[PDB]
């Protein structure tokens, strides 16, 4: 189990890079809303950022964490430099997707998907 | 072997230097360029009077698709699905079953003309010359749905265009 | 060529514009006219010919 | 077994019909292997890295487009130049984005 | 082709070329649009004997790569150095 | 031949017709249902049976290499005709 | 169910919702959202239109291939109505106009046409019928628009007893004639208001809420024969609402009092226009009418829709009414309006 | 108007050609090469054909090889007309485009 | 002087179209006043002309009929009006006009050619040509239960 | 010289074999395999640690002089524990010769960036990262190059579906382009084409 | 009679609009090469009054000449929205029509009509330059049939 | 085999024979391998199939008009290497390359024969045996098929 690292020697160093990324995203949301003229609030933007970090909270491999951070920085740079358009920033909120209830009976009525 | 495109030293004699000064001051090479566009003004233009005149084409031209018949009126297609298999775009859809007289014939033959790349592979693959690309190229539509051809459309195309298609096949089948 | 080659406006727009050295062209992975414009004597039809 | 028979042969000979049938359905199989082949295309060296796994469909086909490397050099070539010179430089590279992007 | 003599002279002079000899519009020198039928030849494998496919089977002559080294004297180059190109004798300098 | 359903919609040569109550026939309102009129099953029946003097005849559809692959047809059964499996032409052995 | 209308798929563009809907008046403000939501889930939408086909082009991208069907119709040609509804399972009537014209008056578009559509639909076996009325419909109203809505709503309930009748308050959205109407008063300087807008209360509702309520009514068996009232979550004074509109748009707000007779006189001034009048006498009346409170009627929450506050969507409608200086201002920069508790 | 940095953002015509080819037979993949450098169509075909002919260990006949060089060079004329005249068109000289596109 | 001969040729074109009225008709219908040899006429009224001294592409042309299949085509013409037998000759796929090389007759070939019908009530509407795949159980019409 | 069979060239085969073992003698620390195909193409298979030492040697050595990086790409082979094969195709103008250098990595192991050796490698490594998700260490500017902004996944992996997971349309309600789960009106029709009869005995694997 | 007057005014505005169609200088892939050949001397689109103009503000027609990818879709919608009205869209070639050769790709929009409304579809891969011209003249005849003022009169 | 023919004669043609509603016979395709005869005799225990005549005229069949209606009859479709014996219900409906193979189990009885369910475009096209040495070997019953 001797593997070449990416950036972090262990989870302690990786969680430091995670916190650094979270700060960068957290500071950036106010500019993103302003620059892209989004009709959402800074609170919704930061709640969405928080929701994106939370879904990955269960990782324990430092290499996987490093790659998630690398992608997070790539995503942040795309946003800061306005390489993304408003459509890309808003794809995180899936505003046109209809609710898909997640209880057995609701799925049973609509189709065969488990 | 190679040649140099731009490797020449201008002559430094008095006549040459004064020739270049005249070119610089009197714009001789720019005047020469004006002569070329002037000569074109007095040439007959290359434009043709479409739609009263048409650009030339050959018998091999790949245009709108059609399903053909034998001289008896029977359909040529026997639902082998070679065209459907070879289609690079998967633009062909086929269903078949025994006909009421036991013939092997299609019940579905769709070509999605917005998927099709008009490559002619289907007519190469057909063993009986049932599916062809005809010579028509003026079938633009107002809606997307009008370009999803089913078997009725393709048979009507064959009946509509057979007179030209058969003459075109006659001209080129010895090259195939 | 009458319109462009000796035209002083054309030369002003293209002469000494976008100079690439032979060494840079090779390391950057250039090929074709992008190599031969800088003096590299290379053309796959001559050096690695086909049909 | 590689090139289809002539249509007249296909309609007379059993072997020709079988081979016509198989070439237009399964297609010819290629022996396993990998090649990088290039030509002097009009825009530069155009090549393919073609990996065959032994079947009738390629396993991998990487296309080397000469314009891909050329456009990567645009920033290098445009140093010290103005906007209108970048217009000229894009043209001198002779770029078509069908091959740059694939 | 219908240009009058004066117009022919005018554009000949302005261009500096005799444009009537190499017109860019096509007239009667092109091939007829109907042609006699062809009679294409057949290839070297169209024989009735001495033609066993196993003796002309390119695909079955391909072999796996030759393993030169695996982890299971003079210096060499990949090939001789490339010969220096010659200047063209048709037109060395443009 | 092309019949019409009790709703008036024409029946194709494949027997297709939207049934009474299928919403999908709204696509034809203000427009038309494309239906080829020359039914090949009826056309091939119009052809006469060809009388041949051999047990086995061959067919290529006519036109040489413009027809279909050449096949051979056995005419030993007298209770029926041999039919070309490609073009549907029919053959019989005279006495 | 006929096999062709059994739902299939995952509720997306290429799915089959099972809904075959004729939407009269699909070429207007409410129509484009209704047609958008039907086509999202793979419904078959029939769009009979009176307008020029150029004006229906924005509806074309809303459905997969073959799923939006256009027909010509005339509100007085009962045969043209039959052709458009005879294949559908639900008919939605969004027809209406905020001004009378030489050819069509409020009685035509709010009584005669809705009655004819309902009548033909019933005779054709159409099973569901959704008719849009107005929250403030009243036979005693001082507005002909609202008086005809009351009459038309009665005739619809008689011709098609099982109809769903929806009564929305003033609807706000990108293409509304509400928030956009107030913001466009700025070209006349001050903002006239009857009694300075202190006597009127409004409860505006978001366009998407009305749309989602219509779509749920189609799918809800309990919705048959009922009458709903679609109102927003908050009641505002007309003065506070218009003040909020000018704050969100960052335009100077100069309200002044104008008595009813004076406002009416100007309303006739703008009625002269043969095109689309900027305002009318009737429009002035409806804007200054108080939005009725109808506790006895079911509402958006009864159909599962959660009403969207005006505070969250006003910028979406009103950002384009600002100058370059204020274009980038964010949603939280303006303080909301006093809501009548 | 001085250029301090060029950052080409490409991919706006990325169509996953290389992934699509994995789902095609070698014949079915051939038309994808017409649509790469879509000004040098027959030259792209030749490069793909040479690669497949190399893996197959077969050789095309002499007449086909001469046709390929003939239409390869006609294709070079097509490419260079497009390259030179659009290059001139961008630089402001619009007239050569029209003369040479008749060719 | 050639400049005098050119005027005669241009003045001749007015008579070659049967007077000023016919000349102005072709000028406004086709934007071209050339006079060619009448190769033939199809059953819809289209007239086909050649002049082999014109350059390739301009040496064959059609003057479309003024009415086709009940449609007024005096001003509205389109290339899809050319019937298939003349289509081959007009596009130079063959040298022989159908007056000389008639097409082979078949009992299923359309006798009446149709132009592009998009945007009209005769337009093509796609549909599935196959029958229903699954037959559903129909419950009985009597209460036995 | 049978007319339909590609002719052999043993001289090139011999020259490339000799140079193959020349490279193996000089860089034994990194070279794992050397092979020459029957159509005369030389491949050096190396440990990934040797990317920079090996590529530098082939570029700069006087008997190699592979100055041009013709192509840099990756291949995905899911059955291998190191599923990604990294392939460098180099050209030597001096000796009119080509060479292929191959190494490997997995989803989580970085490969040293070869931009220091070849400036051409910059965009090629961005493409490999974009289409395969292989990370290149010390790349001056690593980011997607071909995929859409914010695109999730690496399409050229064998387990990425042909049509992906999302598709785009214009939505009038939000007045913008939106991304939604992919639905196809006509599913792509998978064909099973392989013949159940062996084609090439020369390549038969032992059982 | 108003009916007569509005009918004649319809003919005038329709005639002016179809006689002066200015497509946006906008092309995507190989179909754009055939669009160049329509502007080239043999067909000379300019002789019909059809003139390319680069700015969307000065364009009446968007010819979607080539494949529309997911990455390009927002920019195509942007420049279509920035065209003043009336505006028209001509879909040229299989890619723009419905995805074409790349229909099943993860990166391609399956038809530009998912992004913008389309007035004419020109089939082909690519359509010939003549085929595209046929499509432009078909658009002209569609504009000729418009009844904007006659419908307004009867509103 | 070779990639071409040198046979310049006419071919043999054989009359087809009706052996029941399940197996269609196109006996001109038969290559006289006798697999069907051996299967019928040994597996199915029915000595009804045989060869009549001799030489090039040798024919597989039942001689008289007979139906091969055994509970295992359909298997001869699988073991016939050519299209001489084919499934009548399956006739003309599909091609092998376009079917999706779902390996599944038969429920028509309690043996649990392993089967392949061939489907295409959402529809079941046919049933094939799946080899299981310890259950059904490579056969299925005709009810299963
Ligand atoms: C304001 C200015 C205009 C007002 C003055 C108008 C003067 C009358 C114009 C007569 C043109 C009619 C040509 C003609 O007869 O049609 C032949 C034509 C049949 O001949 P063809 O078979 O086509 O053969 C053509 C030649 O073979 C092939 O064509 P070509 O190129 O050989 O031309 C033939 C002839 C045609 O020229 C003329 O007839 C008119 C010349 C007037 C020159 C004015 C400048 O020109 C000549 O022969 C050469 C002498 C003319 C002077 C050339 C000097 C060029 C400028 C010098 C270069 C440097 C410039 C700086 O018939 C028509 O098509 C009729 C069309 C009528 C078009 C409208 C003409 C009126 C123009 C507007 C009138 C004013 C309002
Ligand atoms: C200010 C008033 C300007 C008057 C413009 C007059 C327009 C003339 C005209 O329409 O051309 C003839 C046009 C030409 O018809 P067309 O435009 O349909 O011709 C199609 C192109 N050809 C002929 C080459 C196939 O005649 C008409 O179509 C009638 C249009 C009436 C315009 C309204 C007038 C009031
Ligand atoms: C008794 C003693 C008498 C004393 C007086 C004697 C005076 C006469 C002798 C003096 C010389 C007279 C001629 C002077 C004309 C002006 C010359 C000039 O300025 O042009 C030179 C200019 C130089 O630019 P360039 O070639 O790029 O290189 C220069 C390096 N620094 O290059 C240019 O300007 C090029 C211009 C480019 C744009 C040209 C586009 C139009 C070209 C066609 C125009 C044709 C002329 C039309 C004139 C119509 C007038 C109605
Ligand atoms: N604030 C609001 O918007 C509210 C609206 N409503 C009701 O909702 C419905 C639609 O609202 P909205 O969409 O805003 O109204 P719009 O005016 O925006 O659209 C009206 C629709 O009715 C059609 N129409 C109008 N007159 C006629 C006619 N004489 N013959 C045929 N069709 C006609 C129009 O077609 P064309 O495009 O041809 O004019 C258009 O499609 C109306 O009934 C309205 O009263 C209820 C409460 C509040
Ligand atoms: S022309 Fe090519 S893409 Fe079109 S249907 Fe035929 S095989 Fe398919
Ligand atoms: S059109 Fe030809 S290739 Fe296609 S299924 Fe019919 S017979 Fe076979
Ligand atoms: S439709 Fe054909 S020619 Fe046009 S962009 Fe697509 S592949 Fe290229
Ligand atoms: S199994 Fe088939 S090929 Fe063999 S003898 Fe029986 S019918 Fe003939
Ligand atoms: S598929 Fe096999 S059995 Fe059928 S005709 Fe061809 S070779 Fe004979
Ligand atoms: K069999
Ligand atoms: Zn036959």
């Amino acid at each position: 189990t001797s593997v070449k690292p990416i950036f972090s020697r262990d989870m302690n160093e990786a969680k430091r890079r995670v916190r650094e990324l979270y700060r960068a995203w957290y500071r950036e949301v106010p500019n993103t809303v302003h620059l892209f003229q989004l009709d959402i609030s800074v609170k919704q933007g930061r709640d969405k950022v928080r929701e994106m970090f939370k879904k990955n909270a269960h990782i324990t491999d430092p290499r996987v964490v490093d790659l998630l951070v690398i992608k997070g920085k790539m995503e942040l740079e795309e946003t800061i430099k306005v390489w993304k358009q408003r459509t890309h920033v808003m794809r995180f909120f899936h505003e046109t997707e209809a609710p898909r209830p997640k209880d057995f009976l609701s799925k049973f009525y609509v189709g065969h998907d488990p | 072997t190679y040649k140099y495109v731009n490797l020449r030293e201008p002559s430094m004699d008095m006549k040459s230097v004064t020739d270049r000064a005249a070119q610089t001051l009197l714009w001789t090479e720019l005047i020469r360029g004006l002569g070329m566009t002037l000569s074109y003004l007095f040439r007959e233009p290359a434009t043709i009077n479409y739609p009263f005149e048409k650009g030339p084409l050959s018998p091999r031209f790949r245009g709108e698709h059609a399903l053909r018949r034998y001289p008896s009126g029977e359909e040529r297609c026997i639902a082998c699905k070679l065209c459907e298999a070879v289609c690079p775009a998967q633009a062909i859809t086929i269903e078949a079953e025994p006909r009421a007289d036991g013939s092997r014939r299609t019940t579905r033959y769709d070509i999605d003309m917005t998927k099709c790349i008009y490559c002619g592979f289907c007519q190469e693959a057909c063993p009986v010359d049932a599916i062809v690309e005809g010579p028509n190229f003026e079938f633009s539509t107002e809606t997307h749905e009008e370009l999803l051809y089913n078997k009725e459309k393709l048979l009507n195309n064959g009946d509509k265009w057979e007179a030209e298609i058969a003459a075109n096949i006659q001209a080129d089948y010895l090259y195939r | 060529e009458e319109m462009l080659t000796n035209n002083r406006i054309w030369r002003n727009r293209t002469v000494d514009i976008g100079i690439v050295t032979a060494e840079d062209a090779l390391n950057y992975g250039f090929s074709g006219v992008m190599l031969r414009g800088s003096g590299i004597q290379w053309d796959l039809r001559k050096t690695q010919p086909y049909d | 077994k590689v090139s289809p028979p002539k249509r007249a042969e296909m309609k007379t000979s059993m072997e020709s019909l079988i081979h016509h049938f198989k070439l237009y359905t399964e297609g010819y199989q290629v022996p396993p292997g990998a090649t990088y082949t290039a030509i002097e295309a009009p825009k530069g060296e155009f090549g393919v890295y073609l990996v065959s796994d032994g079947s009738s469909r390629p396993y991998r086909c990487k296309i080397k487009a000469p314009g891909f490397a050329h456009l990567a050099g645009l920033d290098k070539m445009s140093k010290g130049h103005m906007l209108a010179d970048v217009v000229a430089i894009i043209g001198t590279q002779d770029i078509v984005f069908g091959e740059v992007d694939r | 082709a219908s240009a009058t003599r004066f117009i022919q002279w005018l554009r000949n002079w302005a261009s500096g070329r005799d444009l009537q000899a190499k017109l860019q519009l096509r007239y009667q020198e092109i091939s007829k649009r109907t042609q006699p039928p062809p009679k294409l030849p057949v290839g070297p494998s169209h024989k009735l004997s001495n033609n066993y496919y196993c003796t002309r089977d390119g695909r079955r002559e391909a072999m796996p790569p030759s393993i030169v080294m695996s982890s299971q004297k003079k210096a060499v180059s990949p090939a001789p150095p490339i010969k220096r190109w010659e200047l063209s004798q048709d037109e060395p300098y443009l | 031949g092309v019949r019409t359903s009790p709703t008036g919609e024409k029946v194709t040569h494949t027997g297709q017709v939207y049934d009474d109550g299928d919403y999908r026939k709204v696509r034809f309102v203000g427009r038309q249902k494309e239906v080829n009129e020359n039914f090949a099953i009826d056309l091939i029946a119009e052809q006469p049976v060809s009388q041949v003097g051999s047990r086995v005849i061959s067919c290529d559809g006519g036109g040489g290499a413009l027809g279909h692959p050449r096949v051979y047809i056995n005419l030993d059964k007298e209770t029926k005709t041999g039919t070309c499996g490609y073009c549907g032409l029919q053959f019989r052995q005279q006495h | 169910l006929h096999h062709a209308v059994i739902p299939h798929g995952k509720g997306g563009r290429s799915s089959v919702s099972g809904i075959v809907a004729t939407v009269f008046g699909a070429t207007g403000f409410l129509g484009r959202y209704v047609v958008n939501h039907l086509g999202r889930m793979g419904s078959q939408v029939i769009v009979p239109h009176r307008c020029e086909p150029y004006d229906t082009m924005h509806l074309r991208p809303m459905g997969d291939l073959g799923q939006i069907i256009f027909m010509d119709w005339n509100g007085r040609d009962k045969d043209s109505i039959r052709r458009a509804v005879e294949h559908s399972s639900v008919v939605i009537n969004l027809v209406g106009r905020e001004w009378e014209t030489q050819n069509f008056d409020f009685e035509d578009v709010f009584v005669k046409i809705p009655q004819a559509i309902a009548q033909v639909s019933k005779e054709a076996g159409v099973e569901k019928f959704i008719h849009i009325s107005h929250l403030n419909a009243d036979i005693k109203s001082s507005s002909k628009y609202l008086r005809s809505k009351a009459v038309g709503e009665k005739e619809v309930r008689e011709t098609f007893p099982e109809a769903t009748i929806i009564k929305p308050a003033e609807i706000f959205g990108r293409e509304d004639r509400f928030l956009n109407y107030f913001a466009n008063i700025r070209w006349f300087g001050g903002v006239p208001l009857i009694s300075l807008g202190k006597k009127t209360v409004k409860q505006p509702v978001y366009i998407v809420d009305v749309t989602k309520g219509i779509i749920n009514a189609i799918k809800d068996p309990d919705a048959r024969g009922k009458t709903f009232a679609f109102v927003g979550p908050s009641r505002y004074l007309l003065f506070d609402l218009v003040q909020y509109v000018f704050a969100v748009a960052h335009r100077p707000f100069l309200p002044y009092p104008l008595p009813h007779f004076a406002y009416r006189w100007i309303g006739r001034l703008f009625e002269i226009s043969p095109f689309e009048p900027w305002t009318t006498r009737d429009k002035v009346e409806r804007i200054h009418t108080t939005d009725k409170i109808l506790p006895h009627l079911p509402g958006l929450e009864d159909l599962g829709v959660e009403a969207t506050p005006l505070e969250l969507k006003a910028i979406e409608v009103l950002r384009r009414h600002r100058t370059y200086r204020w274009l980038s201002s964010e949603i939280e920069d303006v303080q909301p309006a006093k809501t009548i508790p | 108007e001085m250029v301090r940095k060029c950052d080409p953002h490409i991919g706006l015509l990325h169509r996953g050609t290389e992934k699509l080819i994995e789902y095609k037979t070698y014949l079915q993949a051939l038309p994808y090469f017409d649509r790469l450098d879509y000004v040098s169509m027959m030259c792209n075909e030749q490069a793909y054909s040479l690669a497949v002919e190399k893996l197959l260990n077969i050789r095309p006949p002499p007449r086909a090889q001469w046709i390929r060089v003939l239409f390869g060079e006609i294709t070079r004329l097509l490419n260079h007309i497009m390259a030179v005249t659009t290059h001139a068109l961008d630089i402001g000289a619009m007239t050569p485009f029209f003369w040479m596109f008749e060719e | 002087m050639e400049l005098l001969q050119v005027l005669k040729r241009g003045l001749q074109q007015v008579s070659g179209h049967g007077g000023l009225r016919g000349y102005l008709r072709v000028l406004f219908r086709a934007n071209d006043v050339r006079v060619g040899t009448l190769v033939g006429e199809d059953k819809y009224g289209n007239k086909y002309y050649e002049d082999n001294k014109q350059f390739f592409g301009r040496h064959r042309w059609v003057i479309y009929t003024t009415e086709m299949n009940g449609k007024n085509t005096f001003w509205d013409v389109d290339g899809s009006m050319v019937p298939p037998e003349w289509h081959r000759w007009l596009h130079c796929m063959t040298d022989d006009p159908p007056t000389v090389k008639p097409p082979t007759a078949r009992k299923f070939i359309w006798t009446n050619h149709k132009f592009n019908l998009s945007g009209t009530p005769q337009q093509y509407v796609p549909y599935s040509t196959t029958r229903k795949k699954i037959q559903e159980w129909v419950p009985p019409s009597t209460p036995y239960k | 010289t049978r007319p339909t069979v590609r002719p052999r060239n043993d001289v090139a085969h011999k020259q490339l074999s000799a140079f193959g073992e020349y490279v193996a003698e000089i860089l034994p620390k990194y070279v794992q395999q050397v092979q020459v195909s029957c159509f005369n193409e030389l491949e050096i298979c190396i440990h990934p640690d040797g990317v920079i030492p090996v590529l530098t040697f082939l570029r700069d050595h006087s008997n190699a002089q592979f100055k041009s990086l013709a192509d840099l790409t990756a291949v995905d082979i899911p059955t291998r524990q190191n599923r990604f094969e990294i392939v460098y195709n180099l050209l030597s103008l001096r000796f009119n010769s080509r060479i292929r250098v191959k190494t490997y990595t997995d989803e989580l192991t970085p490969i040293e960036s070869s931009v220091p050796v070849y400036k051409a490698a910059n965009w090629y490594e961005r493409e490999i990262w974009d289409m395969f998700g292989v990370f290149f260490a010390n790349h001056p500017d690593l980011r997607r190059i071909l995929t859409d902004y914010g695109f999730e996944g690496h399409p050229f992996r064998k387990d990425f579906p042909l049509s992906g997971y999302v598709e785009l349309r214009y939505d009038d309600e939000v007045k913008r382009v939106v991304a939604e789960p992919v639905e196809l009106a006509q599913e792509f029709r998978k064909f099973d084409l392989n013949s159940p009869w062996e084609a090439f005995p020369a390549y038969r694997q032992p059982p | 009679r108003g009916e007569y007057v509005v009918a004649k005014l319809d003919d005038l505005i329709n005639w002016a609009r179809r006689s002066s169609l200015w497509p946006m200088t906008f092309g995507l892939a190989c179909c754009a090469v055939e669009m160049m050949h329509m502007a080239a001397p043999r067909y000379d689109m300019d002789r019909f009054g059809v003139v390319f103009r680069a700015s969307p503000r000065q364009s009446d027609v968007m010819i979607v000449a080539g494949t529309l990818t997911n990455k390009m879709a927002p920019a195509l919608r942007k420049v279509y929205d920035q065209m003043p009205e009336p505006r028209y869209v001509v879909s040229m070639g299989s890619c723009a029509n419905g995805g074409g050769y790349y229909h099943y790709s993860y990166s391609v929009v399956r038809g530009c009509d998912r992004i913008v409304p389309v007035d004419i579809y020109v089939p082909g891969c690519p359509p010939t330059a003549e085929a595209l011209l046929y499509g432009i003249l078909q658009l002209q005849k569609k504009i000729k049939r418009e009844k904007r003022l006659r419908i307004w009169y009867r509103r | 085999g070779s990639d071409r023919s040198r046979f310049l004669e006419g071919k043999r043609a054989v009359e087809d024979k009706n052996i029941g509603p399940l197996v269609k016979t196109i006996m001109t395709r038969c290559i006289q391998c006798t697999r069907c005869i051996r299967f019928a005799s040994e597996i199915a225990g029915v000595d009804d199939l045989g060869t009549t005549g001799r030489g090039n005229d040798m024919q597989v069949g039942t001689y008289i008009e007979k139906m091969f209606m055994s509970e295992l009859s359909g298997n001869i479709i699988d073991i016939c290497p050519v299209g001489a014996l084919t499934s009548k219900p399956y006739a003309f409906t599909a091609r092998p390359w376009e079917t999706r193979k779902t390996e599944s189990i038969d429920v028509m009885d309690a043996v649990g024969s392993n089967i392949v369910v061939s489907t295409r475009t959402g529809e079941v096209m046919r049933i094939l045996p799946r080899m299981h040495e310890d259950i059904n070997e490579e056969w299925i019953s005709d009810k299963t098929r």
